[PDB]
């Protein structure tokens, strides 16, 4: 039960330890900090944090049997700088007293956990994330690691999911009482960074239900995230993403008032290392309201996009007669022909970055007109996908486990300095 | 009166020639200059 010996939480532009054991947490200036208990490692010399530890208590005594929880945030590489990406090992995090204990460190897609017994005996254990994906869940995108250590093993979860495991029955006593250093320290890019999250160390070895719960947890939300895992605000400019339809992006159909559905370009140069499909294609859409700018669950919502110099709306024609309908991409209007107002929802139970978006007759009624979405149009004669609105959707959103491959599912890409193509 | 217009095209984009003759006839639009657009 009472298992957690640093619990790291933002506080009154600070970070402070809440574990009760008072570790002497020092943020220095070039760590930078956000409410939503984001912190910033940078390249820069003055951004590191120092944890000093009790010095009174020792937590695992007679045997290995501890665990680190945290979210990261690694940013893309650099098209010109693969090589390095991929070669260059940093440390991000360091905890050692007479070369002896535990870091984190980051070798381009990979991250590795290390022990260093009183001997010099090393281990690792460390997850990869493919970069030649079409589509990652994982680059530069907010995702949640659990490192467990017990006499065995050393574990990494990702999400809540077991990756990988290394035999660590060979280690000896591990010095644990060290200074916790949390900074870039490797042969790094001036422009590298990390961002990181709620970072907890505990004093025994998490099970998976146990770290799959703290996932849910720390997860949930009232408001609804970007394709990046940060909350999703109003007045942001967003490219849009189709979980059901990855490679597909929007479109203004040449002179005329629909959305066509395009393939992505892809990643134009030639190095056999890497692959991705461009993410900063398609129209610019903005989401207004119909104190704070972030969009949360139920909102009712205007979906706007530029088209040049104008800031048009997405409409559903109401009286559209199939089960599936193009939507009217036009100027801002209050006619009667069309309903222009969304709600946005979120109908997974379970961690996602997807979210839905809902047309209804009005925000009073409980009639449900459908859901945004992608649809597959006949019309020499030939097949084509169009942005659409479906009343398939509505009962298909309802079905559990939630089907996250439904083109019902979108996530919204703000421009990110992690993302560069 | 740009927004008519469109709300036309949209329409003739989604098939039901009708809607769009109904739209073009309101909009300001000509009975025969309406059956060229289509």
């Amino acid at each position: 039960l009472n298992n957690i010996i640093l619990n790291l939480r933002y506080k009154d532009n600070n970070l402070i330890d809440l574990s009760g054991y008072g570790a002497k947490v020092e943020v220095y200036d070039g760590v930078e900090l956000n409410d939503k208990n984001q912190f910033k490692l940078t390249s820069s010399a003055n951004s590191k944090i120092r944890v000093t530890q009790n010095q009174n208590i020792i937590f695992n005594s007679v045997f290995l049997d501890f665990s680190v929880s945290f979210w990261i945030r690694i940013p893309k590489y650099k098209n010109d700088g693969i090589q390095n990406y991929i070669h260059n090992e940093y440390t991000i995090i360091n905890c050692m007293k007479n070369n002896s204990g535990w870091k984190i460190s980051i070798r381009g897609n990979r991250i590795i956990w290390t022990l260093i017994d009183i001997n010099g005996k090393t281990k690792s254990v460390f997850f990869e994330y493919n970069i030649r994906e079409d589509i990652s869940e994982y680059i530069n995108r907010w995702f949640f690691v659990t490192i467990t250590n017990n006499l065995n093993n050393a574990k990494i979860y990702i999400n809540g999911k077991l990756e990988s495991n290394t035999d660590i029955k060979d280690i000896r006593e591990v010095i644990a009482n060290g200074e916790i250093i949390f900074k870039l320290d490797g042969d790094i890019d001036r422009t590298q960074f990390i961002w990181m999250k709620y970072f907890s160390i505990f004093n025994t070895e998490l099970s998976q239900s146990n770290i799959e719960e703290r996932y849910k947890i720390q997860s949930y939300s009232e408001y609804l995230k970007d394709f990046w895992g940060n909350p999703l605000m109003y007045n942001k400019e967003y490219y849009m993403f189709n979980a059901g339809n990855k490679n597909s992006y929007i479109k203004l159909k040449k002179d005329s008032p629909v959305g066509e559905i395009l393939t992505r370009s892809k990643y134009n140069q030639n190095s056999k290392y890497i692959n991705y499909r461009d993410l900063y294609i398609g129209e610019k859409f903005i989401i207004r309201r119909k104190n704070d700018d972030i969009v949360r669950k139920e909102d009712y919502i205007y979906l706007d996009f530029f088209n040049l110099n104008q800031e048009w709306r997405v409409y559903t024609y109401k009286y559209f007669k199939k089960e599936e309908e193009k939507l009217f991409l036009a100027p801002i209007s209050d006619s009667d022909e069309f309903y222009n107002t969304i709600q946005i929802k979120e109908y997974d139970e379970q961690p996602t970055y997807s979210c839905q978006l809902l047309f209804k007759k009005d925000e009073e009624s409980t009639d449900e007109i459908g859901l945004i979405g992608i649809h597959r149009f006949y019309e020499f004669e030939e097949y084509k996908d169009y942005f659409c609105i479906s009343k398939w959707y509505l009962k298909e959103v309802k079905r559990k486990p939630y089907n996250l491959k439904l083109g019902c599912n979108w996530q919204f890409i703000p421009k990110d300095e992690g993302w560069t193509e | 009166d740009m927004f008519c217009a469109l709300k036309i095209k949209f329409f003739l984009e989604i098939g039901d020639e009708d809607a769009a003759r109904k739209a073009a006839k309101k909009c300001g639009y000509s009975e025969e200059q309406a059956e060229r657009i289509i």
